[PDB]
């Protein structure tokens, strides 16, 4: 369940990590090949891919209509792709080490356990409240003053893409 | 000594709130806090205590004329007889930016 | 009476979880916020009691580690100090799980 | 390996599991319906009616075969997680290319400036260099005129 799990963690879930509409990933019931109190992490750790997945459902379906909308998607692209990136590293470690546990990656996946959350809530704002035009400039600089410097990081480059939408109207228009 | 290592390392990561809203009243001329956080509501911490006169006479005196990086300074102090001597060379950097508003 | 007759090294995998801040294990099941040992646990030595002493000391360490992970819950889920003073506890964590997480190699 | 595979679906060739744990399926359906579009696209651009038509039909082509020269030139065999990810970023850039063609049409000026309104509808995202390459060749003939 090694390999079953990163591809949980990367949008497609199966029979051991059953899928639902309202709540996420979670664990489906108890298996004999697991241990009896190791089931807590797993929960936990699908949280973190629970987020991933209303990330793409969200980006694919772009939706609420508008140029800086839309430049904000692939801005949210340019954010998740360490998330890619680290998740990935994993293979080249199992390949060569078939025996590690599945500690490790909860020791490894600590810094993703905490952006998301601060910045699933930006979008949550945008589903409920139809922050439409340039208002998203605001929003997302709202957060930006936020505590956590990696949190501060990661929307800091968001500014920096959705901004490339206005200059260019600006200077089309200026 | 490791105990004090890490309260040192734990403290830094919990002033920097205030260390933030501190230079920016000072540079931008305007007090920025949020749920009124800041003790100055506009019941005191005496870790700034022997320099607030300081601040307050330099916060109040640059909103008057505007109408008419603090935390990356301290850290590469540490780089350069904890916490009281040591804090005791912070103030150098809140002072000598207080004397050039004030003048 | 009876007992579980838990193996040895099972045991140091479980305190290695206590230390970690994972919760629902079988052994130091927590009630009221306060993990405590169970009462069926026995190794072939040790007597069935002096386990219950050796765990019971542990035990008040994954108090400690405990309810700093039901602290940092309770920020995650605009104070800008709470909020940046986790920052720094929960930095101080993964240091520590890491240490933690390589004795299990 | 199964990784020849599912690198070979993006050429239109069917395979053994291609035809025309066990979650790999839903996994390999999302790089599956990726290659519906590359077949659903030589089928529809494959005459050399209209002129202007023509050259955005000879325009298309000149696309394509960089997707099929960007395939089969990195990977001898990667990790099957590494196609789903590498692919992805490009991959929904082919599903978009479904929205604009129909897998009517119009023809002459009547499409000459209906690509043109699609490019200030999508300009400043990542779109802006295919689209604008095509209008830059689907004006071509029109110019002579």
């Amino acid at each position: 369940m090694i390999h079953e799990l990163l591809l949980a963690l990367s949008g497609y879930p199966g029979s051991i990590f059953t899928w639902n509409k309202r709540s996420g990933l979670q664990v489906s019931q108890d298996f004999p090949f697991l241990h009896p109190s190791e089931t807590s992490v797993l929960n936990r750790l699908c949280r973190l891919g629970t987020d991933y997945i209303r990330f793409t459902e969200f980006i694919e379906q772009y939706t609420l209509h508008g140029i800086y909308l839309r430049a904000f998607c692939t801005g949210l692209d340019s954010v998740l792709q360490p998330y890619r990136q680290a998740l990935l590293d994993l293979e080249q470690e199992f390949l060569g080490d078939p025996h590690l546990s599945i500690s490790h990656v909860n020791y490894f996946l600590d810094q993703f356990q905490l952006l998301f959350p601060s910045v699933m809530v930006v979008v949550e704002q945008i589903k409920s409240q139809k922050i439409h035009g340039c208002q998203i400039l605001e929003t997302v600089y709202k957060h930006s003053c936020g505590g956590l410097p990696p949190v501060r990081s990661a929307l800091e480059k968001i500014l920096a893409v959705c901004h490339g939408v206005m200059y260019k109207q600006l200077s089309a228009w200026m | 000594e490791q105990t004090v290592s890490l309260l040192f390392s734990l403290w830094v990561e919990t002033v920097r709130p205030y260390l933030q809203t501190v230079d920016e009243w000072i540079v931008h001329g305007h007090l920025w806090d949020g749920a009124r956080e800041f003790i100055i509501q506009r019941t005191m911490v005496s870790f700034l205590k022997p320099v607030l006169k300081q601040i307050i006479m330099a916060g109040k005196s640059m909103q008057l004329l505007k109408n008419l990086e603090l935390d990356d300074v301290h850290d590469p102090l540490l780089a350069i007889t904890f916490e009281l001597t040591l804090r005791s060379c912070l103030y150098p950097h809140i002072d000598k930016q207080y004397l050039d508003c004030c003048g | 009476d009876d007992r579980v007759l838990v193996t040895e090294t099972q045991v140091i995998r479980e305190t290695l979880w206590l230390l970690s801040g994972v919760k629902k294990l079988f052994i130091f099941q927590l009630i009221d916020g306060k993990v405590t040992v169970r009462n069926n646990i026995i190794v072939t030595h040790l007597t069935h009691s002096c386990l219950r002493s050796v765990l019971e000391q542990i035990a008040a360490y994954g108090q400690v580690v405990f309810r700093l992970q039901e602290f940092i819950d309770e920020v995650m889920g605009p104070f800008r100090t709470y909020q940046a003073f986790m920052w720094a506890l929960y930095k101080y964590f993964i240091s520590f799980k890491e240490e933690l997480a390589e004795i299990e190699k | 390996e199964l990784v020849k595979d599912v690198l070979n679906v993006l050429i239109g060739v069917v395979s053994a599991t291609f035809s025309l744990p066990e979650s790999i399926s839903s996994l390999l359906s999302e790089v599956a319906e990726y290659g519906t579009c590359y077949t659903r696209l030589s089928h529809f651009s494959l005459q050399p009616k209209g002129l202007v038509f023509q050259a955005f039909t000879s325009g298309l082509r000149r696309y394509l075969q960089y997707y099929r020269a960007c395939v089969l030139s990195t990977p001898p065999t990667l990790s099957l997680l590494t196609i789903g990810f590498l692919f992805k970023k490009l991959g929904r850039q082919l599903r978009y290319l479904a929205e604009l063609c129909g897998v009517a049409f119009p023809t002459g000026v009547k499409l000459l400036s209906y690509l043109y309104q699609e490019a200030l509808h999508n300009c400043s995202n990542e779109h802006y260099p295919v689209l604008l390459s095509l209008l830059k060749t689907s004006c071509e003939p029109y110019t002579r005129f």
